[PDB]
């Protein structure tokens, strides 16, 4: 079926650099739009096109620029990255005056320096014996800490299989040092089960966390390892 | 009496002279009341009537925005049509668009129109039912299928039956003193010897309505031009010489209940 | 008053 | 493609009485190329202050435009110099009163 | 970058709360000079995926889905969104939108919080270890009533998480939960969540 695509979903990039977000569409729509979404979740139209050879301004600044030569593609360019560009960028297509169809979105973070980028520290905390004795339920907790770009995806995995039931991850990560702009974040998720289930040492628990960082395309000259896109997890077995 | 509102849009590129020229004008019956020109400095919808200047800023803003959207649509259309007719790049080409509506003496909906031409030739037009289109050639048939799937007629229908007439009514109510004029025209005739043969012409002038010019037995063929405007608000027109010396009648208007 | 809704491309 | 030759019509706003000033009107119609250059000539010299209306067209998509400028005289014949692409040579229509 | 924003749509309340199930109504008024326009409601879950809820064509006579109703008043230019039997899955950002040929104009949006039905509350704060020669530990406040409010400590070296609703499908059980942790030595299970008010029936383990 026809849909709308745009990549990457996540991106962290150093300030003062040129950016390009591609937006793909296969619904044969002539109209396409670009929106920035604030941390206040408010939507601001950046550019749009009635079709090929048409480009319309939403950004009164010249920081952003677009160009539509093909109907299926509507890429968005930023010549030089700014911290204020840190936001979410949504592409959409539209048949006529009808509803527009939005893509998955692109999450951006502009940092003063890529030195500020770090992967997370994952750790699982075993259920409380009191909790078990009291509620006859077992709650596992996962914590991810020390990651700067808030671009992560946590998942729980029981005996090699990802789970959704009995899971509750926080809406969004929490910043460590509020005053600091480029501060690291934290995030927690909960997995609750029956004491019976937890108490089986045969049952394996894995808190998985997909981190999105740098690519092979990014330049790294620091002594510490390159903080690329990677998965970190912490594990725990059942206790009789 | 009956009345009509019309919008006329024109877009034309050039061989290598930047962006295409875009012109839009609005008429109430025969009175222009708005204008837009891409090469104009204001880059805004300008008044062309007396009673149209009383509109609020939100109105002038809205129209400036929409007409600019039309331009952008035409900007795109010009690129498309050059491909449909396999036309060269350095060539200049024209896109014309017109739509509007008519009403009766009771000021109730009568007819709606929407038409489209490329290089002076019909491309497509919404049928009188306002539910179907008429493709000119096979190329246009593509556009037809597109707009049928896009429910364009449905949208345009809502406008013509509703918005178009409502504001046309609003317009008449404001320009009553100026727009509902059917003042009687001026006639008179000239005469000049060519010896045995002498010149004779029939003249008509000073008539606000534009619609309009012979008996010995009325004959065609020989008889001949189009109506001319005065620039103030009235119109004028004329119409045969025969080798005679001892002369005959010339020929009906709305502002008159004629021969002299 | 111009068309606010209906103008599509060819 | 289609090519329509324009139809020039030189005339006055009100009838001429020499004494009172008036407006000269050169009404052109029925042409395909919209882009055109027109000059109203006073005594064979281009008039500097010549205004034109806004471009429009008829049912047949043929365009029409009105050039105008505000003095009649019993002596001089004013002209409408027109140069259109489908015209091998520009066409100049002079002003006639009873004609 | 610099964005222009016209004053068309108005969504007065930016945040809203309703008990699970039951009905909630998201108001939205607008001010336009046009007669022809489309109206939309969009849903954006935590996945940040925008999802059309409903399209109302102004010329389409009156309303025309499931738990999602709409009250369209063309004369009053009001356009509220009614959601019956609010599921927890319905918790999201909701945007009222105004659309013409040129573009669509969105409101600031409303955040909706669905409160789960806690049939048998049982507030308790447990302490958990990593079980891997860890450095620190964490405290879990859970099984509290949805109405309970969690605040943030008055310090920089301690961190606290907000209410998070768990749902055990098989058991048909729901539980709110909150976590806290730090690296300071004076931190304990006892003085956890002191800045916020918690029930007196709160259970504190010692061994």
């Amino acid at each position: 079926e026809a849909d709308i695509y745009q990549t990457p979903r996540y991106l962290v990039i150093g300030t003062g650099k040129k950016i390009t977000l591609e937006c793909s569409q296969t619904m044969g729509h002539d109209k396409m739009y670009w929106y920035q979404q604030d941390p206040g979740m408010e939507l601001h139209l950046i550019h749009y096109s009635y079709g090929v050879n048409s480009t319309e301004k939403g950004d009164l600044s010249s920081e952003s620029t677009v160009s539509r030569i093909r109907t299926e593609h509507f890429p968005l360019t930023l010549e030089s990255a700014r911290p204020s560009h840190t936001s979410q960028y949504l592409c959409a297509s539209r048949r006529g005056p009808y509803e527009q169809y939005f893509g998955p979105g692109t999450r951006l973070t502009v940092t003063e320096d890529l030195k500020n980028v770090f992967p997370p520290e994952v750790a699982v905390f075993e259920p409380s014996e009191a909790e078990i004795s009291h509620t006859q339920k077992a709650t596992l907790v996962c914590l991810a800490t020390g990651f700067y770009p808030d671009h992560v995806e946590l998942s729980w995995w029981v005996n090699g299989k990802e789970v959704h039931s009995g899971v509750c991850t926080d809406p969004q990560p929490l910043k460590e040092q509020p005053a600091l702009n480029d501060s690291r974040y934290c995030l927690s998720s909960r997995l609750r089960v029956s004491a019976t289930f937890w108490q089986n040492p045969r049952n394996h628990f894995r808190c998985q966390v997909q981190f999105y960082g740098l690519s092979e395309n990014d330049e790294w000259t620091q002594d510490r390892a390159k903080p690329v896109t990677q998965i970190v997890s912490a594990e725990a077995w059942g206790r009789a | 009496g009956s009345h009509s509102m019309r919008y006329f849009f024109t877009s034309v590129s050039r061989p290598g002279r930047g962006e295409p020229r875009f012109i839009a004008v609005g008429y109430v019956d025969d009175t222009q009341f708005v204008r837009f020109d891409s090469d104009a400095a204001s880059q805004r919808m300008e008044p062309r009537a007396p009673w149209i200047e009383q509109e609020g800023p939100e109105y002038w803003d809205g129209e400036t925005r929409k007409v600019k959207a039309h331009s952008q649509t035409h900007r795109v259309d010009l690129g498309t049509l050059r491909g449909y007719y396999n036309q060269s790049e350095a060539g200049s080409h024209t896109v014309q668009r017109m739509y509007g509506c008519d009403v009766g003496s009771d000021w109730r909906f009568l007819r709606g129109y929407h038409q489209y031409a490329y290089d002076g030739k019909d491309y497509i037009a919404l049928k009188e039912d306002l539910r179907s289109w008429t493709a000119a050639d096979m190329a246009a048939q593509t556009t037809k299928h597109k707009w049928e799937a896009a429910h364009v007629a449905e949208q345009l229908r809502a406008y013509l039956e509703g918005t178009c007439v409502e504001w046309l009514r609003r317009y008449l109510e404001n320009g009553k003193e100026t727009l509902q004029r059917t003042d009687a025209p001026k006639t008179h005739m000239t005469h000049h010897a060519v010896d045995h043969e002498a010149t004779l012409r029939c003249w008509a002038l000073s008539f606000y309505p534009a619609e309009i010019l012979w008996q010995r037995e009325d004959q065609t063929q020989d008889t001949e031009v189009e109506t001319r405007p005065a620039g103030d608000g009235t119109f004028q027109k004329w119409a045969v010489v025969v080798p005679s010396g001892q002369e005959y009648t010339c020929h009906q208007h709305e502002g008159l209940p004629l021969t002299l | 008053k111009l068309v606010a809704l209906g103008i599509n491309a060819v | 493609m289609i090519q329509r030759t324009p139809k020039i019509q030189v005339y006055s706003r009100h009838p001429a009485e020499n004494g009172k000033s008036n407006f000269l009107n050169c009404y052109v119609s029925g042409f395909h190329p919209s882009d055109i250059e027109v000059d109203l000539l006073k005594n064979g010299e281009r008039i500097e202050k010549v205004e034109h209306s806004d471009l429009s067209f008829s049912k047949d998509w043929s365009f029409y435009l009105l050039y105008y400028t505000e003095t009649p005289t019993e002596k001089d014949e004013y002209a409408c110099r027109v140069n259109h692409v489908t015209l091998s040579q520009p066409k100049i229509v002079k002003w006639d009163r009873d004609m | 970058m610099e964005f222009s924003m016209a004053q068309t749509v108005t969504q007065s309340q930016p945040e809203m709360s309703v008990q699970e199930a039951e009905t909630v109504t998201l108001s939205c008024t607008y001010d336009t000079s046009e007669s022809d326009y489309y109206l939309f409601w969009y849903k954006q879950p935590p996945s940040r995926q925008m999802i059309l809820v409903i399209r109302q064509e102004a010329y389409k006579q009156q309303n025309a889905e499931n738990r999602f109703s709409v009250n369209f008043q063309k004369a009053a230019k009001s356009f509220s969104l009614k959601i019956s039997d609010s599921q927890l899955g319905d918790a999201a950002m909701y945007f009222c939108a105004y659309g013409e040929d040129d573009k669509i104009i969105f409101g600031k949006g409303t955040r909706l919080h669905i409160l789960p039905n806690i049939q048998n509350p049982d507030p308790a704060v447990y302490q958990l270890r990593d079980s891997k020669s860890s450095d620190k530990s964490v405290c879990l406040f859970t099984d509290f009533d949805s109405q309970t409010n969690v605040s943030q400590s008055k310090d920089s070296d301690v961190y606290i998480t907000d209410k998070c609703v768990l749902d055990m499908r098989s058991m048909d059980f729901k539980s709110n939960s909150a976590v806290a942790w730090s690296n300071k030595s004076d931190f304990a299970c006892a003085n956890a969540f002191n800045n916020s008010i918690i029930p007196e029936d709160t259970f504190f383990p010692s061994p």
